[PDB]
């Protein structure tokens, strides 16, 4: 990565426009139960999970590790940290709008 | 799925090398790789990262001593231990991490190091 690999005991990951990681099944089913989606029960609502798995951050974003390894989520705008990707609040909202809408 | 295996921990005499290494499936690339340390009476702490370009960070405790790499895929984390003391004892643990907007981090499964004398 840049020459620092680390600020003050941080490490900040950055990802490239041409980097590629596919997630695994079980890897989006247990997301999908995190958003709070039935996997097994409510197929309908899959989309959501299979979205928001690999949901972009806004450029203010960049995932980080602590000093012990820990991932969170930095926002260098106004220096605000959180152990969610900033997005899954809203995908938690979306859930409950979507299994609203089916029924 | 990637599945993190770790090995060549154990008992070492002060002063000797050990060579830890974490292997993963072929088909992971990995952003970023590091090596940390469990010791007694503390909480998990850095020892080296190395990002996918071959870019290396060291805690100031091992840097003289210590050199963490990776293979050309990406997917192995290797550790050269040199001149160890008797503070290095723990059990030390791989990361890998792979990023496509959400960050997903594996572990290994953990690798106890014990330097006497």
């Amino acid at each position: 990565a840049g020459r620092p690999l680390r600020i003050g005991d941080q490490l900040v990951l950055e990802e490239d426009y041409d980097e590629t990681y596919i997630p695994s099944e079980q890897e989006i089913l247990e997301f999908a139960r995190e958003i709070g989606i039935d996997p097994i029960k409510e197929p309908e609502l899959m989309w959501l999970a299979r979205e928001g798995i690999v949901a972009p951050l806004p450029g203010e974003w960049k995932p980080c590790q602590d000093i012990t390894g820990d991932i969170y989520y930095f926002n260098f705008a106004n220096g605000q940290s959180m152990w969610d990707h900033p997005c899954d609040e809203h995908y938690r909202s979306l859930v409950i709008q979507e299994r609203a809408k089916l029924s | 799925q990637v599945q993190l295996q770790e090995s060549g921990g154990g008992l070492v005499q002060a002063g000797g090398s050990l060579n830890l290494s974490c292997v993963a499936s072929g088909s992971s690339h990995f952003n970023s790789m590091g090596w940390y340390r469990q010791a007694p009476g503390k909480q998990r702490d850095l020892v080296a990262d190395i990002s996918n370009d071959g870019v290396t960070n060291y805690a100031d405790s091992v840097k003289d001593r210590f050199t963490i790499s990776t293979n050309n895929a990406k997917n192995a984390v290797y550790l050269q231990m040199n001149n160890l003391k008797p503070e290095d004892t723990a059990v030390y643990y791989c990361n890998a991490v792979a990023v496509a907007g959400r960050a997903f981090s594996y572990w290994g499964q953990g690798t106890q190091v014990t330097v006497s004398s």
